[PDB]
Formats: structure tokens, sequence, C-alpha cells
RNA sequence: UGACGGAGCCAGCGAGUCUAACCUUGGCCGAGAGGUCUUGGUAAAAACUCCGUCGUGCUGGGGAUAGAGCAUUGU
């Protein structure tokens, strides 16, 4: 999560480019797009449901990210970069 | 009446007992 | 010498001396159904209907030393092995016995089958430690050598009435009550001795106490569902010495065991609800060296 | 006094050390009484379920759960 | 006057005075039995001396100790000290110095700290 | 296994504070707080 | 619950009284 | 053979759930506005017993228990047993107090 | 005395009185009716903080079902405890029953103020009475309204030279604890203003106030019925009744 | 990594004729100053050991503050 002028939005490859370019950081690196649909994938499939299966996220930064699996991760990004972004400042996220 | 001569306090401070007090009700 | 007694969601140890209740076991979620404690009376084992073992320390229901989830059925029989201190056998409506060692009770040490109908009663041969007898509504009584595979008996004793419960008097004897009478058989003749039907309703429990200070050396209590518990003489052919008449359907008796040193007990419980116990009770050093 | 030298905590007796470590995890910093209580509970319960000498049980455990190997990070 | 012997032992701010006279056997601490000694669960530390030695070597003494200050477990180690070397200034002053030797052997294999006291103090680096 | 939906906010910001009468009297009092402190220092300050 | 649903979208007293009152200011 | 005896896991008294397997004390405490005390003294004047749990409860002690706690004068309880302008101003103060040490 | 009683004045103060309570919000607080008497000379008797108990013939002030009572006992607190408890006669009468050295360890300050708060009547063993000031601190005894009382819980009698032994008579203490309830009480005082209450405003008509008045000036002026009575010297030169917060309305004029 | 009562039991520092709250309802005395009394509301060794009792868990535990529904009690 990045900090424009004010708004924390979470940093983004289409969205982000000039911030990213600014600090340095290379914008192909900023994928949580891929992170957003492997946990659809993980959270829906069936292993999930029958209560067999434990997601952990390990971020590139350092941080370790528990989900609980009755979360239900919503559907589109940008309600995905919201959810992250407030899960990162405030260090859980409830239901 | 009652004394204690270890409590002078206990002749005034003693609460009067009747019949109508020692009855079940 | 105290007695433990299993009612609906409480099992209550009674002192010998006051014939008052001086523990109480209330933990348990259904009703419990049989408890009883080890050879050396340290632990108190209890079954429950919803499946559970729990292993209790005899004298302090407030520690659970062990919690064993043994069916999903209920558990109607949990008994100590009499020869041994490490095993504790378990009867269910899963219509199979388990022998589990208290150390390890994650899995069934043994798993005893072959019953096709509501094993309610099970007991230990005294003199061979290997065998157990699983008494059954279908009316087979199954000994099974737990040296071998166990998942079939090695014999099987036909009593013909639905066996409500089994005692084992001797190394060779045993006795099986269920219907209105009941039979003693031989192990190794697998024959029945003998068979007393003194009874109007079915035979619920069996009681047997021996070297006890008594004109008779061996006795064999029997309670009834008309009410009655009688006497009978293992030495005398199992003939009718004496009987006791109570207020209503006697489901379980009990008598104080041989080395009671002290007040002698006899004990009935009813279905009704009540507990009715019988007792036998039991100058100076100048002038001194003058 | 076990800790002024290097190997004096191996001439500690074992029971000993193993209520030094219940001491542990804070809440109970400096109960030893209470931990002592705990160790006399423990090994009656473990001499009533498994009829053996509680402190041979210790040590066996103890013997077992030594790791022999172990590995460590190179930079 | 009977043979007696006052003796001490310290841990901490405890301090705890044993007087051992010729008797019968009375072992009191406070004016209170032995075997009333709190806590439950370290009253064989103050058993344990007599429990090293034998009662027999207990038989024909009187122990009276007087213990104040320190907490719980400071007295009971200092109750502990004040008995074992009460133990042996008796023997040695009214009993043979071979019986004296032989308790300080059996109390210095068991424990030391029966015998000199345990003094924690600081060791600058 | 059951599926609970999360509770988050659209447009978070960890800076801005999250009935509302009451919100604003403590924004107040934080407000007052501020300038209690402020105030005493300068007057201390001004003292020396 | 849900299934592939995704998430969803947010007398006497006046008298006695003056009486004390205008004692007290009459002393 | 038969063997007749003489439970419901949820019981609705004064409309309030309770649970049979907890006893009737604890089932009349977590009836909301009743202490232990309160319910010990219900239960013995109901003279149920107070082991007894609520499952194992008879329907007429549970009336005469219901129509106690109902009437309260009639089961004779003790009731022993029974049981910011300011801050804007002061801102305003603070800032005229400010105003007035910056003049001075 | 009689005209006290029969005096029309008194009756039409007590109507003012409620109407006036009944009115305003800050005499609505109050709840409980006093009598402020006007001794002609001085009491000259110290003030002790004992309660000295004023038997009314005619009514009840209150029933000990209806306060929250704590019995403050002598520790060994056991036997009075456990006799108080299974005994059936004073089972449910008392709220809380501890002994002295218990309550100091326990209540402390703040916990004493809520303490005040829960209790509203305290009773305790003579022999402990004295000690009381310091255990409950001084925000019980200030303003006299849950001054404790003493109750003798043996009915044994101490004697010179020789030990009491100890019992507990739960007859005794309900007969006893049944008197303080039902009566009222009065600490005597030094100079000649004494307060008693008499009546409660939502509990006690307007007779039932006026008869315990009566009975209260009966009480205390009678030459009999010393220690406890007899009292009041050169007789009653006004009484003026007055709630907490309300003004005194004054009444039998001398 | 409890709570709730009972019981048992253990410190070392500290000794200036000096140590210590506020408002409030009234009665009386007095020229006053004030004094005395009455009322009511706010500020202000532990551990540890032993015995008994409750009972342990996202089976969230609490705290509200309003409102609604249904009933207690009801002019």
């Amino acid at each position: 999560t990045h900090k424009i002028s004010d708004k924390y939005v979470l940093l983004n490859c289409d969205d982000h480019q000039g911030l990213l370019k600014k600090m340095g950081r290379d914008i192909s690196e900023a994928r949580p797009d891929i992170t957003h649909q492997c946990l659809l994938t993980l959270l829906d499939s069936p292993i999930n449901k029958a209560g067999k299966l434990q997601v952990y996220i390990q971020t590139s930064r350092g941080i370790l990210i528990e989900v609980n699996p009755t979360v239900r991760i919503p559907r589109t990004f940008k309600r995905f970069s919201g959810l992250m972004v407030q899960l990162l400042h405030k260090l859980s996220i409830r239901s | 009446f009652v004394k204690d001569h270890r409590y002078p306090g206990l002749t005034p401070g003693l609460a009067p007992v009747g019949l109508s007090d020692e009855e079940d009700s | 010498h105290d007695f433990a007694v299993t009612s609906s969601t409480r099992v209550q140890i009674f002192s010998s001396r006051t014939r008052q209740v001086i523990k109480t076991f209330s933990r348990f979620k259904d009703v419990v159904y049989s408890a009883s404690f080890r050879s050396d009376g340290k632990l108190l084992c209890a079954g429950d209907a919803t499946g559970l073992v729990s292993v209790y320390d005899s004298y302090n229901p407030r520690t659970i030393l062990l919690s064993i989830n043994a069916s999903t059925h209920p558990t109607h029989v949990t008994k100590f092995h009499t020869q041994d201190n490490k095993i504790l056998a378990t009867a269910s409506d899963d219509r199979v016995t388990r022998l589990w060692d208290i150390s390890n009770a994650y899995e069934p040490q043994l798993e005893l089958t072959g019953a096709t109908d509501y094993v309610r009663t099970l007991s230990f041969i005294p003199a061979a430690p290997h065998l157990v007898a699983t008494g059954s509504y279908d009316g087979l009584i199954r000994l099974y050598d737990t040296r071998s595979s166990g998942s079939t008996p090695i014999y099987s004793l036909n009593h013909d009435q639905p066996v409500e419960n089994v005692i084992a008097v001797s190394p060779t004897q045993i006795v099986s009550c269920g219907g209105n009478n009941f039979k003693v058989w031989d192990l190794t003749s697998n024959k029945k001795l003998y068979e007393r039907g003194n009874f109007n309703k079915a035979v619920t429990c069996l009681d047997y106490v021996e070297n006890f200070d008594s004109p008779m050396q061996s006795a064999l209590i029997a309670s009834s569902l008309d009410g009655h518990v009688k006497v009978f003489d293992p030495l005398d052919n199992f003939q009718v010495k004496f009987g006791w008449k109570f207020s209503g359907p006697v489901l379980s008796c009990a008598v104080s065991p041989s080395t009671a040193q002290g007040n002698r007990h006899l004990v009935a419980g009813l279905s009704s609800g009540l507990l009715a116990i019988r007792t036998k009770k039991k100058k100076s050093n100048n002038f001194q060296r003058m | 006094r076990y800790a002024n030298k290097r190997f004096r905590k191996a001439q500690c007796p074992i029971i000993e050390r193993l209520t030094n470590s219940l001491m542990m995890n804070g809440r109970n910093n400096g109960k030893k009484l209470k931990a002592v209580r705990i160790i006399k509970h423990t090994l009656d319960i473990i001499n009533v379920l498994t009829d053996q000498n509680p402190i041979q049980v210790v040590v066996d455990a103890i013997t077992n759960t030594g790791p022999r190997e172990d590995t460590t990070r190179v930079g | 006057a009977v043979p007696s012997v006052q003796t001490f032992g310290k841990k901490k701010s405890a301090t705890a005075v044993a007087h051992v006279k010729a008797g019968k056997g009375l072992i009191k601490v406070n004016g209170s039995p032995i075997t009333l000694v709190e806590p439950e669960i370290l009253r064989f530390k103050v058993y344990e001396p007599l429990l090293l030695v034998g009662l027999d070597k207990f038989s024909n003494i009187d122990i009276r100790v007087r213990v104040t200050g320190g907490g719980h477990v400071s007295q009971v180690y200092a109750i502990r000290q004040a008995i074992a070397k009460g133990l042996v200034a008796y023997h040695q002053k009214y009993v043979d110095e071979q019986s004296k030797n032989e308790l300080k052997k059996a109390f210095t294999s068991y424990d030391r700290t029966l015998l000199i006291a345990d003094s924690r103090r600081p060791e600058p680096k | 296994i059951p599926t609970h939906a999360p509770k988050y906010e659209e447009n978070f910001n960890p800076d801005k504070k999250s009935d509302r009468t009451r919100s604003e009297i403590n924004k107040m009092k934080a407000q007052l707080k501020k300038e209690r402190k402020f105030t005493m220092k300068e007057i201390r300050k001004d003292a020396k | 619950t849900d299934r592939f649903k995704g998430d969803d979208d947010i007398d006497y007293y006046q008298q006695v009284q003056r009486g004390k009152q205008d004692k007290k200011i009459s002393r | 053979s038969l063997v007749v005896q003489e439970f419901q896991h949820i019981l609705r008294l004064l409309n309030t759930n309770v649970d049979g397997n907890i006893k009737i004390v604890y089932a009349l405490t977590t009836i909301k506005g009743v202490g232990r005390r309160y319910s010990n003294l219900v239960c013995k004047k109901a003279d149920v017993d107070l082991h007894k749990r609520a499952g194992e409860l008879t329907q007429e002690e549970l009336e005469r228990i219901v129509q106690i706690m109902q009437n309260p004068t009639h089961y004779k309880i003790p009731a022993w047993f029974l049981n910011h302008t300011l801050a804007n101003n002061v801102e305003s103060k603070l800032r005229d107090d400010l105003e007035r040490l910056k003049k001075i | 005395s009689n005209d006290i009683i029969k005096s029309g004045l008194a009756e039409k103060a007590l109507k003012a009185l409620i109407l006036q309570c009944e009115e305003n919000p800050s005499l609505k607080n109050d709840k409980d009716i006093h009598i402020i008497i006007n001794t002609g000379k001085k009491m000259g008797i110290n003030r002790d903080n004992i309660p000295r108990i004023i038997p009314l013939t005619k009514y009840k002030l209150f029933k000990p079902r209806d306060l929250n009572i704590l019995l403050i006992t002598k520790d060994p607190s056991a036997l009075y405890r456990e006799t108080l408890t299974k005994d059936e006669h004073t089972s449910e009468l008392f709220k809380e029953i501890i002994s002295v050295k218990n309550l100091r360890r326990r209540f402390k300050g703040s916990k004493l103020t809520q303490l005040y708060k829960d209790f509203d009547l305290v009773v305790a063993d003579y022999r402990v009475h004295h000690l009381l000031p310091e255990v409950l601190g001084s925000r019980f005894y200030h303003g006299s309204k849950k001054l404790p009382y003493m109750i003798r819980m043996s009915k044994e009698v101490k004697l010179k030279r020789q030990q009491m032994v100890e019992k507990c008579d739960p007859i005794y203490v309900r007969a006893q604890l049944r008197s303080i309830c039902k009566n009222t009480s009065y600490i005597p005082n030094n100079d000649n203003c004494l307060s008693v209450r008499v009546g409660y405003i939502q509990k006690h008509s307007i007779p039932e106030i006026l008869q315990n008045i009566q009975d209260t000036i009966n009480f205390l002026t009678d030459k009999s019925k010393r220690p406890q009575g007899g009292v009041i010297k050169g007789g009653i030169i006004s009484i003026f009744v007055k709630t907490s917060n309300s003004t005194s309305l004054p009444i039998y004029q001398f």
C-alpha cells in the first residue's frame, strides 16, 4: 500500500506506472491480481468446502497473512484492492 | 436488663425484644 | 469398600460407614450408564449415552484423567480388567466391544465383533486373563481369546433368552441371567450344569461373593424385575436360601465384598428411582505398682 | 547455584530441571512451588496410568526426545 | 544445668535459632511440632536432617527452634540448617567426636548448605 | 463449511477517523487537549 | 450461504421559608 | 422385557429459553433478573432438588416454580434475596487566555 | 404530646411537606421524613454513634425482608455464619454475613463506598461495634443514615473472672432484627437539637407518621424507660418536620 | 496463563507537640464575630499454601444507546 498526495492505494501494474517509476521499482513486479485469482481458485476449489485446505500469503515485503477458509474474497479486483489496503493497515479483517 | 462489664454501651444499644418479635408470622 | 451408584447423568459414591453420599460425579452431558472401579480402586470409569468413556480419579470428581470417544452409539458397559490394571473393556451399541490400554487411548487395542444385537454385559474369567465373555440380546455368550485374532469367538454358549448379565463364579464356571431363569455353565465342557427359573419376571442382575464371614461359603445374588432379590448357594446345587421383596422392579443389586472388615451392605437399585440399602452391623502408677 | 559454571547445570537433578522449565512462559515466573506441585501431580498421573516408576518414564522421555543431529545456517 | 547447645541458621532475612538440650525427643519449631511446619510441599526439607542420620540420633535430645524473618522458603532453609548444625554441635560437645565426624560426613555428602551458610553476594565482572 | 462476508470499508484511510454528534464532541475534546497543552508550554516558556 | 453469488454491495412551605428569610434579614 | 421409567432439550419458562443439561438453579439463574440466592430460594420453595437437571424436572414442580416466580408476593421472597457545551466553553476560554497571554 | 397529635397544624404541615416533595424535584430526591426536636435544656450526653431503639407500638416502619442487611460478626466466623445460614429462621434474613477481619481484608476505599451503596441496613455484634468506625470508614458514620446497630447473638451473660461461651441463637437474632426494623432510633448529642426519623414517604400514611411522632415524643419525654428513654430534659420547645433537603416546618410550638 | 468464597501462614525499610478533604439540609445561642448541634451528597504485606463451589470451547466474550416486537403488571 502506498500513499498518493490523500489516498492510500494498493500498488498496481496498470494504474500506478508513474508512481512505480518514481519510486524506482519495476512495474512488472506489481502484480496483486495473481494473488487475487489464486485466492479465488483456492477458496472456490471443493477441498476448501470440504474443509481440508488452508491458505497463507507471504508477501514480497515480508508480511505473512492467514486466510480463514470461511472468508469470501470479492470477485472484483477493485473490491479486493480495497480489502487488501484495509487488511494491510489494520492488521485484521473481521466478518 | 443485661450488663457486660467489658462493654458499657450494650445497655443503651440493646434492642427491646417482644413476644410479637418471637413469633413465626 | 464404598459403593458407586449410577442414576441419570450422575454417579454417586456412598460411604459404607454412614450410608451417606460422600462424592458426586455430575460432569456427564447425557445419561451415564455404568461406573466401575479398578482392582486397586484408584480409578473410576463411567460410560455415557453419547459414546464417551470417562475415567476419573476414584475420589476426585474434579480431575478427569482420561476421556475416550469409544463410539457414536451409547456405551452401556465399562469395566476394568481384573488381572491387568492397564486394560479397559467397553461394550456399546455398535455391537462391538473394545479393549483399550489406559496409556494410549486413541485407538482400541482390540475390537471384538460377531454379536448380532446389543452387547450390554461382559466379564473376565478369573484364572485366564486372555478370556473375555460378552453377553448380548441375541442370547449368545461369546468367549474371546485376546491372544488370537479376536474378531470371532473361540466358542459360544446359547442362553435362549436375551442375556441381561454375565458373571464368572470360578475359573471354570460362569453364570448368565436373562429371561426368568439363570443358567450356570462349565467352560471346559461348554455345557450348562444348572438352570434355576425361580422368578416371575426377567432376572436383571447377578453378584457373587465367597469366603465372607457366613455359614454358607459362596453366595449368588440374583435380582429380577418382580421386585425379588434371592440368594443361591453354589455348593448346594444352586438352591435357594433367602429372599427379599422390594417395592418395584429391581434393575441392579450388589453385596459388599468379602474383605469388607466392617458393616456389610446389600444394596438394591429399583426402576422407580429408589435405592434400598440393608445393613449388617459389625488408677494411678502408685496403685499399679502396689 | 547451577549458573555460575558452564557445565554445572548437568549436575542439577533432572526433576529440578523439569520444574525450572515449567516456571517458564511468563505468567508463572518464579512460582516454583506451583511448578513442584504440577510435577507431583504429573508423576502421580504417570504412575497411575502406566504402573511404572515415573522417574524412569521422565528419563526415557528425555533420552528419546533429545535430537541427535541438527542444522545450522551458513552465510 | 542440663547439657544444652545454641546454634543459628540463615537464609536471606530469615534467621532460625535452635536450642538442643538433653531430652526425650521433642522437636518443636515456634512452639509447635515439626510435623506442622508449612508448606506441606517443603516439609521434607525440614525433615531431611532427621532422615539422613536417623531418628535414633534424636532419641535422647530435645530440639527447640525459633524462626523469624524472611518468607516460607527462606524460613524452611534456615530451620533445616539450624537443626543440622545443632545436631553436630551437641554430638561434639556431649557425645563422641566419631559421632560428630560421621554426622558431618553425612550432612556434607547430602547438602553442604545444611552446615555452611549459602551467601549469594554480588560479583562485579 | 460456512462462508462469511468480510467487513471492510471502501476508500479506506488510516489517518481519518472512522453517535456522529458524540464523535464530533470527542474530536472537540481532542482539540481542547492539544490547545491546553500548547498554551501551557507557551506560558511556561514566557515565564522562564 | 453464498454459492458463487459474489460479495454483496454496499402552600405553607413558602410562608415558613419567607418567615425564616426575613427573620434573618431583620436581625 | 418391559422396563418403563417415570426430557426436553429446550424449555420455555417465563418466555426464556433454558437448556435441560444445566441444573434447575442454573436455569433459573440464566433466566434474567434472578440471582443465585433467589434461584435457590425458589427451588427450596418449590421443593425441587438443586442437583436435579432442568430436563429431569416434574411438570407440576415446573408449574409451581413458574407461579412462584410470577407472584413474588405469594412466594414472599425477601427483597434482600430479590436484589459538551461546558467543554466547548472551556475551549473558548482557552482561546481567550491564549490571545490575552500572547498580547501580554 | 396529646395536643401535638391532635393539633391540625401538624397534619397541615404534613400535607404541605408531601405536596412540596411531590412538586420540587430536589425534594423529590428525598424519601425519608425526619423530626427535629428542640429539647429545652442541653442533653449533656456525649455522642457515641450507638443507635438507641425507640419503640413504635402502633405501626412498623420496615419489614426485615425489605431491606438489604449486612451482619458483622466476631471472627471465629464459621460458627455464626454456618448457624445463621443453616437455620431456616435466619436463612434468607441477612443479605451478607461477614466477619470484621474479613471485611477489613476485602473492602477498602471505593470498595467500601460501593458496599455502602449496596447495603441499606448494617447490624453487628456488640463486641465489634466499637471496632467498626475504622473498618467501615467515615463515610458510613457521617450523617447517621446507616449507623451500624448493636445486636447480641449468643444470649449468654459475661461474668467477671469467667469465660463466656459462644453460641448463636437464631430466634434471638431474628427478634432483635425485627425490633430494629420495625422501630425507629436516635443517637444522643450534647446540644439541644435532636433528629429522629419517624416515617418513610411512600410506605407510610400521614396518620401513621403522626402516631409515630406521638410515640417518639412520649418515649423520649417519659420519666421512666431509663436509660434508653427519658433523655429529654426541660421539655420540648418545638418540633420541626422536614426531609433531608426540605426546610423545617414547625409543629408543637410552645 | 481461571473466578468465587473460607482457613492457614511469612517480611524488610520508615517515628519533628508532627499527618492532613470539600460542599450541603436545618435547630439553637449571640449586639456582632462566631459557637454548638443536625442533615445529605461527593475527594480519598501481597504472594503462596490448603479446603469448598462454579466452570473452561467462534459454541466470541462484554459494553452500550435508541427503537421495534411480544407479553408480565395494569385506571
